[PDB]
């Protein structure tokens, strides 16, 4: 997807290789950039949001909850991710369509939210639009617009009883949260470098990550529940080789780059999901950056 | 003569005395000029031409320009400068260690990725333009060629709208601190920034089989950190629409040293993003 | 089944279809007959990628697995193998109704394929439906749906049992031919023409139940004649197979 | 379609049994297996000489002779020129398409390919890219198909069974197996076999939840958490790590017990999978 | 035109823009073929020795399913057989042949998806393709006529049916469909339903010794050839 | 492949003859080719042809089960994929920008012109509709093909005639024509389709029928379909170079005059067709 | 004889050198393939596994499927005598036919598809292509079947005849 | 009376450009309740003149009803047609032939006007992008209040129609470059009597003229202030 010269990828496998890791930023590892999102961007959508990074990369998502014939729980909920200049099919598109659904769908806590009656449920619609071309991973992005936006939505109250056809108040500031203020699940793409472990990477990081994780959290620091792991192949396994100075090479040649030619180190991935999920972590400082944003 | 922007369609002047230029256009029954574009009427030697607002890097000959290899093609690549289309970089334009030596040029024309590969960056400069307005790239001149030892960074005028301008130099190398060592900078008129650790095959110049490896040279610690520091001045100049320059990057360098320095987070800490790189903007400006 | 190299898995899945969602339906007696009227047969070949290197992702698709399809669909038809009457599925009150036709969705995935599919895939398709024992279903006035056992089950009536002969011509173009039964997928590369025979011998004299020659002029009357000869031991010998 | 035999047009209804009996359904389906101890694993090799390497994968249902669940079928197609329209790649471009069989799919006529067929490729493109060395074949191509023959459960089933992401789990481990299975019979440069293990934490009473290899669904009652591995013994590295369940935070042990355990099945997988290789050769 | 007339009606050039083409009705059915000669082949289809021959086939209503794909390989392969491909080496020939008109099914409501082999349109889809490359002057080794018997059998007596209707097809005990090369050779014997081979074999006679089906192509050729050449004088 | 174009010699003689106000056809800008319907012995074949343009039409009535768009509702479809018959430039299975705008401009003017009556088609409310489909097979491609189908497709939707139907004790009865005779389907108005070029670099002269080889040097058109009584059912200029909208009010004026004249000669074609049904 | 599995271990870098089927890790050598263990044993004994790709300077043998008057287009069969599995285009740029006169021969008066020709791989090409040379006396047209259809022979090292039709055709022998 | 609105008189039209950092070009436009966001790809490599290529995006959450929209699959590659020849026949991208210029449109928010929303959106966008235009391809839409069926002599036609009144009343697009008579896109997909026509054209091209006043104000206010501090 990414595109870099291995040369600069060697650069960068150095740079972050290190005992502190040396973002290209200037970042911390447990830091991430900076965070611009809005609220109920659209009207007349049960839920919606905005965000934008600093990286540029922006997306919009509504949530529109209708009524359906049928404490009850199915997989009601349907999820689509519209990419520009996709063909609707592509790999990353569909993965991340499930992978956020699988958030959502992990507790099934969530389900049970959007069941009016015995007789009726609420289906809901997730649209989740990226705004911006994928200039990198979206997956971040459009995880913290869903939390924003699943928060952000309110649901019709119910003048009506259960048995009968349900029937709800029209004043939105009289229909109540959904998510109320568990949280909705935060999802963060986790990376590694050597023992490094870093968060929120941005696009030149992640194409030399030796590992990658798109980690789901929720909360209910925070008492937080893991929902979900999934391996986002390296992109660095797909760049080109180092070409040294004047075959199998022998030795691992200071600044010559090569793609991670093999899996995650078992270790690594405990460190990866033991960072993730410590008190007070990332978690923690994302959902505090969240939940500050106005609903 | 910009007294205000000027603005698609709008009509500059009706009198025949002038020539037309870049971002105007005449309709083919009459002498009028108007303007194809919102920007600035610029006038010069009777000729009106209307610099736009905000527009993709337009390449003119002489350009010292960094971009990345998007393609290979038949003794020619396709080098990605920013610019409406790739440049052209010829075959017979770039510095071979012993292309006559070798006597190996049959072979080299079927071995170009041996020299540049897809996705490789390099420093060139534009020997010459199209009319299509693509530009052609060379690389003969020892300070161009692959780019190793480095980080690269776009500048687009990403929300500051201004960015890199033409310039005394484009290339120059900064001593560093806290021991980083000698760092050079290009400037890449495009808008491609390249910051390297320096090398005597490098583009910079202290205040050939290998040239194309991409094996990077051993770059210590402080070396990255200031290399980082300066990507995050560069994006600190750009995030607050301030000329980039070297002169304004090495204004931007040394505040941001010094910013260090007086942090409590000492010297290492080399992150500039956010209200900290708006505090850098502050203070670059006076 | 398995034949040589090539290897297809056929499954034959029963679904149920309500006369209520059938258009043309009517009330049988007890037209082109229910079977081809309601499309209660839906055979599908799918030369499944990479079981042969001209099935690769990146090669361009064939028409190979939709000839494949209708030959098997058309003979599947004309041969009568499958009786509507069979697939009906009766009210009976205690005012005879039918109420749904069991649908046969006749899945054929080539595992491997190494030239004469016809041959295999149409073996498999009779072998599986020999094999297929539908549930017992029945119709339900209280839930006013077809319900099924768990445990009963009827087998369908197969009648006769025709077995499909194939074979190539290889030219040294005297003009020599020689005539290879089941050609294999190279084989079929060289040989332009190509003949298929379906035969049935349960009456005891062959019955040809259709004949497909083309590409090629070597076959003339006396060898499909002659062929017809050969199907008929090839039929023998399927026939110890599919027991 | 064009390119199929269209059924008839209604849309025809999946057999619904008659359920006459309650009492008959009776007891619920309880893991007799060890829980540490997986299926049962068939794996030949070769079983599509046409391609350059090739596997059959087959399970027993619940543990039971003769009673085969998940029937999965592979064929790596070796190092190959890479189509023109992206004519060169600096590294080996491995691709993987996973499809249900037509006799597995979930609707015998589906209007939308399963997503379901999508994510089992990107999981097992993941696994397996990492264990296949990219750089010994620059400018070439290896296209890894599996055909999921069968489903260890009939797909129209599977939607009553709790949730069919368990299924996928177990049917991504089998892929993980038989895909290195293929690729070893290939020939093609691998870091390490990978084997795909699989791990779930179940609670089956009301007492602690346990964690246990290789499960199903409806053996259990309710499975918390499960994790899918797909793990090279010889590099101590796992490939492709899938984790799906509510998990405290204070949990963070029994979610590092479920991993190794998922290991331990990748471990218990690969030994079949060496076996077979190993007596092909 | 319609199902009665014994004289088969056929024009060429019937469309202008096409390389060669021609209209031919027989037995109720009509179709109009369009020849490209030697052409761009796309690549997929390049073969290095000879030309690649695309036979397609489109039906009256409806899309063309299975079916018609059968009937484009069936012609492609007996075409291939008859066109001198290997002079036009890179080349690709494309056949369009489109299904103007058949008899009518009188006791059948329409079906527009049936994938059954239709063996009634089969002699007529060859024919029209016979006189659009005729017509397109492609160079080819021989002629081909193509002609379709069905063996209805009443009381108890076979009852040959030459060029059948298609309700006479599904009400046929068997339907044959065969096509004799200039040269009296067969090219195809495409056959459906239950039949002995002495049944086939007397059906192979009725197609070949018989509306003169040879001399109607050249008949008309002869008459497209003496208009367009009247000026040689 | 990709489209096939014009010499530049050709090119600049074209736009110069229209400059001129001729064209290489011998006709007027506003003039139309010999326009020739012939009908099919089936009912619901309809033949077209423009001169070098034909298209051939065949319309079809099918029940079916009502899913989708039209779950309870009776729908009516046209096909009008392109084949290599039309040109080699186009591929089977390969939709083009010619092709999806022919087949949008006919689904819009034959559905927004209300022509059909849809409730008359469902037989029973989400159960069993009569679907009319006409297939639309353009044999030769000489220009303004968006014209020449929709006469074809109307032509053939008059021409066409249903099966005809009872229900009896609630039984759906679907009659063949051997049981029945096809009942006529029910027809309000009938839209035809007129597609103006425009040639001047500003647009300024309009050409009423273009041959295929003026398509190519056109700068813009602006399909027109109307009914015999001036009630416009669609008008789409989808872009190119503007053009006056004096000038496109010219060139509906112009239009109702054709489609009035379209509307004659297929009532007029429809009644020697019916003799020969019925003499 | 031993076996050797993908991934287990050979031996450390120190008393092994790579080869053909292994892979280095962490100081540590071990098999990348399910095969046979070799030991060359020539500096360090080189090890290998054995269970292909074209490469510079080796000698393949290939058929024409196009020809250009620049360039004509193989399609590569055999590399050292080992059959591919896979097959590669490579292209016989007009300067690469002949060892002299590289500017008067021409492509059709060389190969014409269809014939196998024995050449030696220049370089790996841009693109999709290899660049093949059939510049040598061991080099060129090895099968050759005339415009007729009729299999040829060599009858001079610059054209093949025909032993039915009795033409001759002009060709890039190979002269062995 | 129209409800909160006069025959000749547009809804609110509010428009931002510049909206998106990242893109080239980019705009924001509201036309009542209906909402388009554009983001503009500068010409960029991706053979006579530069292709456009328009990308729409509908979300399901901009539609009112789902089912309405139903995909309109047919409908949006239809409108992607449309706008690519309505922006084409303004930008001159004969100037940069070995280029493709990429639009991509999200309607965030239907309420009518779609078609008029996404032109004027896209115009936006390509100005913001420096795209060299010939002209403003503003768009409008236009409809007679009385039906076709109606056929009132007194009734005049409406502009900027809500959704609402695109449902009942007949309605025209019309997109002119620049304040000119002249039509780019004259889109009419309900049935007007051909006497209605005139009417309709001369209200939508008269919108056009209003709309162009609005977005190249919009385009100036966001130039005056770039020219203030750059």
């Amino acid at each position: 997807h990414v595109l870099l010269s291995p040369a600069e990828l060697a650069y960068l496998h150095a740079s972050l290789s290190l005992t502190p890791p040396i973002r290209p930023d200037g970042r911390s590892p447990t830091q991430f950039r900076p965070l611009i999102a809005e609220t109920g961007i659209l009207p007349g959508a049960n839920g919606s949001a905005r965000v934008c990074f600093a990286d540029g990369t922006e997306a919009i998502v509504g949530v529109k909850a209708e009524v359906e014939k049928t404490t009850g729980e199915a997989s009601w909920v349907e999820i689509t991710v519209e990419i520009p200049g996709v063909r609707d099919d592509d790999s990353g598109m569909v993965f991340l369509a499930q992978l956020l659904g699988e958030a959502l769908l992990a507790d099934g806590e969530f389900v049970k939210k959007l069941w009016i009656n015995r007789r009726y449920h609420w289906k809901l619609y997730i649209d989740i639009l990226l705004i911006s071309p994928p200039l990198s991973y979206p997956l971040p992005l459009l995880s913290l617009t869903t939390h924003l936006a699943l928060l952000s939505t309110r649901l019709p109250r119910l003048k009506s009883e259960g048995d009968e056809d349900p029937y709800f108040d029209d004043d939105w500031a009289v229909a109540p949260y959904l998510f109320p203020r568990t949280r909705p699940p935060i999802t963060l793409l986790v990376m590694a470098v050597g023992n490094n472990i870093l968060f929120d990477p941005s696009k030149e990081e992640l194409a030399v990550a030796d590992v990658a994780l798109a980690v789901s959290v929720t909360a209910t620091g925070r008492k937080l529940r893991l929902l979900s792991i999934r391996t986002i192949d390296p992109p660095s396994r797909l760049t080109p080789p180092g070409v040294p100075n004047s075959s199998e090479p022998i030795e691992p040649i200071e600044g010559v780059w090569r793609a991670p030619r093999g899996g995650a180190k078992r270790l690594v991935l405990g460190a990866l999901v033991q960072k993730v999920l410590e008190k007070g972590g990332v978690v923690d400082e994302v959902l505090d950056a969240l939940e500050g944003v106005e609903l | 003569s910009s007294s205000d922007i000027v603005t698609p369609g709008e009509l500059i002047t009706t009198s025949p005395q002038f020539m037309r230029g870049h971002g105007t256009y005449i309709p083919p029954g009459t002498t009028s000029i108007i303007s194809s574009v919102a920007g600035t009427i610029l006038r010069t030697n009777k000729l009106l031409s209307v610099r736009p607002l905000r527009a993709r890097y337009t390449p003119e000959v002489g350009d010292l320009v960094v971009g990345r290899i998007i393609e290979v093609q038949a003794r020619r690549w396709r080098v990605d400068v920013g610019s409406t289309q790739f440049a052209s970089l010829p075959l017979s334009a770039i510095n071979l260690p012993g292309g006559i030596l070798r006597k190996r040029t049959e072979t080299d024309e079927l071995q170009m990725r041996s020299f540049f590969s897809e996705g490789d960056l390099l420093v060139a400069e534009v020997q010459g333009v199209y009319g299509d307005g693509g530009a052609v790239l060379h690389t003969r001149s020892l300070k161009y060629g692959k780019l190793r030892n480095g980080v690269f960074v776009a500048v687009s005028g990403m929300g500051g709208g201004g960015g890199v301008v033409r310039s005394r130099r484009q290339v120059w190398t900064l001593e560093g601190a806290n021991g980083a060592g000698l760092i050079d900078v290009v400037l890449g008129v495009n808008g491609y920034v390249w910051i390297a650790k320096h090398t005597e095959d490098g583009p910079g110049e202290d205040p050939s089989a290998n040239m194309y490896s991409s094996q990077n040279d051993r770059i210590e610690a402080e070396t990255m950190r200031e290399i980082a520091r300066l990507r995050g001045v560069v994006m600190a100049l750009v995030e607050n629409g301030l000329r980039v320059d070297e002169d304004m990057v090495m204004r931007g360098y040394r505040e941001a040293v010094e910013m260090a320095l007086v942090s409590p987070e000492g010297p290492e800490d080399v992150y500039l993003g956010g209200e900290r790189g708006r505090q850098l903007a502050a203070a670059l400006t006076a | 089944v398995r034949a040589g190299d090539t290897t297809v898995l056929c499954g034959v899945r029963g679904e149920v279809l309500p006369v209520e969602r059938i258009p043309l339906f009517r009330q049988p007696d007890v037209g082109r007959g229910e079977l081809k009227e309601y499309d209660l047969l839906v055979p599908n070949i799918e030369l499944a990628t990479g079981s042969a290197p001209q099935f690769l992702p990146g090669v361009p698709p064939t028409a190979l697995a939709q000839t494949l399809s209708t030959r098997v669909y058309s003979l599947l038809h004309s041969t009568r193998l499958v009786s509507a009457e069979e697939l009906r599925i009766w009210y009976r009150p205690v005012q005879d109704r039918v109420v749904a036709y069991w649908v046969l969705y006749i899945d054929l995935v080539f595992l491997s394929f190494d030239g004469n599919p016809f041959d295999v895939a149409w073996a498999a398709v009779v072998a599986a439906l020999r094999d297929t024992k539908l549930p017992v279903a029945r119709w339900d006035p209280d839930r006013e749906m077809v319900v099924c056992s768990k445990t009963e089950t009827m087998k369908l009536t197969i009648k006769g049992l025709p077995i499909a002969c194939s074979a190539a011509v290889f030219l040294e173009k005297k003009n020599r031919h020689w005539i290879l039964l089941d050609p294999d997928r190279l084989e079929e590369s060289l040989c332009k023409e190509v003949i298929t025979m379906v035969v049935d011998f349960s009456d005891g004299e062959t019955r040809i139940r259709a004949i497909e020659k083309q590409g090629g002029t070597v076959f003339g009357r006396e060898l499909i004649r002659s062929f017809a000869l050969v199907a008929e031991d090839r039929w023998k010998v399927v026939k110890e197979v599919m027991k | 379609d064009r390119r199929r035999i269209n059924g008839p047009a209604g849309a025809t209804i999946p057999p619904v049994y008659e359920d006459s009996g309650i009492s008959e359904v009776k007891a619920l389906k309880i893991r007799s297996r060890p829980s540490n101890i997986i299926r049962k694993i068939y794996l030949k090799t070769g079983v599509t000489p046409s391609a350059s390497g090739s596997a059959y994968l087959e399970l027993e249902t619940s543990a039971n002779s003769g009673v085969s669940g998940l029937k999965l079928s592979c064929t790596v197609h070796g190092p190959r020129s890479l189509p023109r329209s992206s004519p060169f790649s600096p590294h080996m471009v491995v691709s993987t398409h996973v499809k249900y069989a037509p006799f597995a799919t979930k609707q015998r006529r589906g209007y939308l390919r399963d997503p379901t067929e999508r994510d089992l490729g990107i999981h097992l493109e993941a696994a397996l890219r990492g264990a296949i060395i990219a750089d010994r074949w620059p400018k070439s191509g290896v296209d890894i198909i599996i055909s999921i023959i069968e489903g260890d459960q009939d797909r129209e089933a599977s939607k009553t069974q709790g949730d069919e992401v368990w299924d996928m789990m177990n049917t991504l481990s089998g892929c993980i197996t038989v895909a290195s299975a293929a690729l070893a019979d290939a020939g093609i440069d691998c870091v390490d076999t990978v084997a795909g293990g699989v791990a779930a934490l179940v609670q089956d009473s009301d007492g602690s939840p346990e964690i246990v290899v290789d499960p199903i669904p409806s053996e259990h009652r309710k499975i918390l958490a499960a994790c899918c591995v797909a793990y090279l013994p010889m590099r101590d590295e796992v490939t492709n790590l899938w984790f799906r369940g509510d998990l405290p935070a204070s949990d963070m042990d029994l979610y590092t017990e479920l991993v190794e355990k998922g290991i331990q099945a990748s471990r218990s997988a690969n030994r079949v999978l060496v076996d077979c290789l190993t007596e092909t050769v | 035109t319609t199902t009665a007339t014994t004289a088969p009606e056929a024009a060429l050039g019937v469309l202008p823009r096409a390389d060669g083409s021609a209209r031919y009705s027989h037995a109720g059915y009509t179709v109009t073929a369009s020849v490209n000669g030697p052409i761009e082949a796309q690549r997929r289809d390049e073969h290095p020795y000879e030309a690649h021959v695309d036979v397609i086939v489109r039906p009256a209503a409806g899309v063309g399913g299975t079916r018609e794909r059968h009937l484009e390989s069936i012609l492609q392969s007996s075409f291939a057989q008859i066109i001198l491909v290997k002079s036009f080496p890179r080349s690709l020939i494309q056949i369009v042949l489109q299904v103007e008109e058949s008899p009518e099914n009188e006791y059948v409501n329409t079906k527009l998806v049936q994938a059954s082999l239709n063996f009634a349109v089969m002699p007529a889809l060859f024919q029209t393709a016979m006189l659009a490359l005729l017509s397109a002057g492609v160079p080819m080794r021989a002629t081909a006529t193509a002609t379709a018997i069905a063996l209805a059998s009443e009381n108890g007596a076979t009852k040959t049916l030459i060029d059948p209707s298609p309700r006479q097809v599904e009400l046929a005990q068997s339907v044959h469909v065969f096509a004799f090369t200039s040269q009296d050779e067969l090219l195809l014997a495409e056959s459906e339903g239950d039949f002995t081979i002495k049944e086939w074999d007397a059906a192979y006679e009725t197609a070949k010794n018989i509306p003169d089906l040879r001399h109607f192509i050249r008949s008309t050729m002869e008459a497209k050839v003496a208009t367009d050449l009247h000026w040689k004088s | 492949p990709r489209e096939v174009e014009p010499s530049l010699s050709e090119r600049q003689f074209v736009l110069q003859a229209l400059q001129e106000g001729l064209r290489l056809d011998g006709r007027q800008l506003d003039q139309y080719r010999p326009l020739s319907l012939t009908f099919g012995d089936q009912y619901g074949v309809a033949d077209v042809t423009f001169g070098k343009t034909r298209v051939l039409a065949k319309a079809s009535a099918e029940v079916t089960v009502p899913y989708a768009d039209r779950p309870l509702d009776g729908i009516f479809t046209i096909a009008t994929e392109l084949s290599p018959m039309t040109s080699p430039t186009f591929e089977v299975n390969r939709p083009t920008e010619t092709e999806v705008l022919l087949s949008r401009l006919l689904e819009k003017t034959i559905r927004r012109s209300g022509a059909l009556d849809t409730e008359s088609l469902c037989l029973v409310a989400g159960q069993k509709c009569w679907s009319i489909r006409v297939d639309v097979h353009v044999m030769s491609h000489d220009g303004n093909l968006v014209d020449a189908a929709c006469i074809a497709v109307v032509a053939a939707l008059r021409h066409f005639r249903k099966p005809d139907t009872s229900i009896e004790s609630g039984v759906l009865t679907i009659y063949t024509p051997a049981e029945r005779e096809p009942v006529p389907l029910s027809w309000l108005h009938t839209p035809f389709c007129v597609t103006w070029s425009f040639f001047g670099d500003e647009g300024e002269i309009a050409v009423l029928d273009a041959t295929w080889l003026e398509e190519q040097v056109r700068v813009g058109s602006c399909t027109i379909s109307m009914n015999k009584h001036g009630e416009i059912c669609q008008i789409a200029k989808l872009g190119g170079t503007p053009v006056e909208a004096v000038s496109l009010l010219q060139c509906t004026s112009i239009a109702l005059t054709k489609v009035k004249e379209f509307s004659d000669l297929v009532d007029k074609k429809l009644a020697e067709d019916f003799k020969r049904r019925n003499p | 004889p031993t076996l050797a599995l993908p991934g287990q271990l050979l031996g450390p870098i120190s008393k092994y050198q790579p080869g053909p089927g292994t892979h280095v890790h962490e100081s540590n050598l071990y098999s990348s393939l399910l095969g046979t263990v070799h030991v060359t044993q020539p500096e360090l004994p080189t090890i290998s596994v054995s269970a292909i790709l074209p490469e510079v300077g080796n000698i393949v043998l290939c058929r024409v499927i196009r020809i250009t008057p620049r360039q004509a287009v193989v399609t590569i069969l055999v590399c050292g005598d080992t059959v591919l599995d896979a097959e590669w285009q490579g292209l016989i740029r007009v300067q690469d036919i002949r060892a002299t006169e590289k500017d008067r021969v021409k492509v059709y008066e060389s190969f014409r598809p269809g014939d196998i020709v024995r050449a030696e791989v220049i370089s790996l090409g841009d693109q999709a292509n290899y660049y093949l040379s059939t510049a040598r006396n061991e080099l060129g047209v090895i099968l050759a079947t005339s415009e007729a259809g009729n299999t040829m022979y060599p009858v001079s090292w610059r054209e093949y005849r025909d032993p039915i039709t009795g033409l001759t055709e002009l060709r890039k022998v190979a002269k062995p | 009376r129209v409800d909160g609105r006069r025959w000749n008189e547009l809804r609110r039209v509010h428009a931002q450009i510049r909206t998106q950092a990242a893109a080239d070009g980019s705009s924001y436009l509201e036309m009542g309740h209906t909402k388009v966001m554009c983001v503009v790809t500068g010409p960029s490599e991706p053979g006579k003149e530069a292709e456009v290529v328009v990308s729409i995006v509908i979300a399901g959450f901009s539609s009112v009803d789902r089912k309405r929209h139903g995909r309109n699959d047919k409908r949006i590659i239809e409108m992607q047609s449309t706008v690519a020849n309505a922006l084409s026949a303004s930008l001159h991208t004969h100037l940069f032939p070995h280029s493709q210029i990429t639009i991509s449109l999200h309607v965030l928010s239907q309420d009518g006007s779609l078609l008029a929303a996404l032109i004027n959106a896209a115009t936006l966008a390509c100005v913001d992008a420096g795209i060299p235009m010939t002209d403003y391809v503003v768009a409008c839409t236009a409809g007679s209040t009385s039906t076709y069926a109606a056929n009132d002599e007194n009734a005049d036609p409406l502009l900027d129609l809500n959704h609402q009144e695109e449902q009942e009343l007949p309605w025209l697009t019309v997109a002119t470059l620049g304040e000119s008579d002249k039509v780019a896109v004259l889109v009419c997909e309900s049935r007007v009597q051909v006497s209605r026509l005139e009417g309709m054209l001369a209200v939508g091209v008269d919108g056009c003229k209003q709309i162009r006043a609005i977005l190249d104000h919009v385009v100036r206010q966001k130039g005056r202030r770039m020219i203030r501090e750059g």
